[PDB]
């Protein structure tokens, strides 16, 4: 996160960091979506031309974070993973569609204060929402930043989207930032790659994952905006694969 | 799940966060 503010504690905590369990390494965000389940980036486990391939027992996750360089006792949480599933028609050789992917934790996770898992979008909701002007909510970790950082950033107009880069964007991605000259900055960056773009209902109140931070050109750049994965597009195979799988 | 995207120390202690207001400004206008 560039141009963010400190997350308060307990803001996010449906939030999840993807570490490589040997050797260690920060890799991704991701999110909590139910006691058993992460949602996350294709990308972030699976890019053929760069020979990256994590297997289950590749990874480690960690849940309940709020400081970036510490072990945070009686807050954090550190899970293994039994399996990974990513969407079978993600396109890694063309454009990133349909950048998803989930993981199935080795155990079930306790609930806290600091740990809680975010709601999937329904079709009244995502239709609802997801419209240009309206703002969700990236969280992830600051440049080279001990605390979690916190960015609200608005929707952008499809073709204002089309329009900012020479890849082809399908309806399963969607692009959100601030245009130049509307003042205020803010951007996810690299290890942000993973996490979740979250919104907060009126209908109810209760916060939604409506993105996956998925790619970008650079960080913060004037005309630029990054490019996020459309959850509720993808939400059937999702709900299949925690259906089927999960025992 | 039944209790997903309440945060316990936030929306179940009636709590607002810093700037969850300004998101919520964005869709009423
Ligand atoms: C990823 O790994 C599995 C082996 O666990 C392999 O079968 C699959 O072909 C690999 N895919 C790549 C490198 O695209
Ligand atoms: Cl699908």
């Amino acid at each position: 996160i560039v141009e963010g503010s400190d997350a308060e504690i307990g803001m996010s905590p449906w939030q999840v960091m993807l570490f490589r369990k040997s050797p260690q390494e920060l890799l991704c965000g991701a999110s909590l979506i139910s006691d058993r389940w992460v949602l996350t980036a294709a990308h972030c486990l699976l890019y053929p031309p760069w020979d990256k391939n994590f297997t289950e027992n590749d990874l480690l996750v960690r849940i309940g974070k709020h400081s970036r360089t510490r072990y945070e006792r009686n807050i954090e949480k550190i899970s293994m993973l039994e399996k990974i599933y990513i969407h079978p028609r993600y396109n890694w050789r063309e454009n990133l569609d349909r950048d998803i992917a989930l993981m199935k934790l080795k155990k079930p996770v306790a609930f806290s204060d600091y740990i809680h898992p975010v709601c999937l979008p329904d079709r009244e909701t995502a239709a609802s929402l997801l419209q240009a002007g309206y703002k969700g909510r990236v969280t992830g970790w600051g440049p080279l930043p001990s605390v979690l950082q916190v960015v609200n950033l608005p929707i952008v107009e499809r073709p204002v989207c089309k329009d900012s880069t020479r890849i082809r964007i399908t309806d399963n991605m969607f692009c959100a930032g601030y245009k130049p000259d509307e003042g205020k900055r803010g951007d996810a960056c690299e290890g942000d790659s993973g996490g979740p773009f979250v919104m907060k209902s009126p209908f109810n109140n209760r916060w939604y994952q409506m993105g996956i931070v998925s790619w970008g050109e650079g960080c913060d750049r004037d005309g630029k905006y990054g490019f996020y994965t459309h959850v509720f597009r993808l939400k059937k195979w999702i709900q299949k694969v925690i259906d089927q799988f999960g025992e | 799940e039944a209790d997903c995207g309440l945060r316990p120390l936030f929306e179940k202690k009636s709590l607002e966060d810093k700037t969850e207001r300004e998101l919520l400004e964005s869709y009423i206008d």
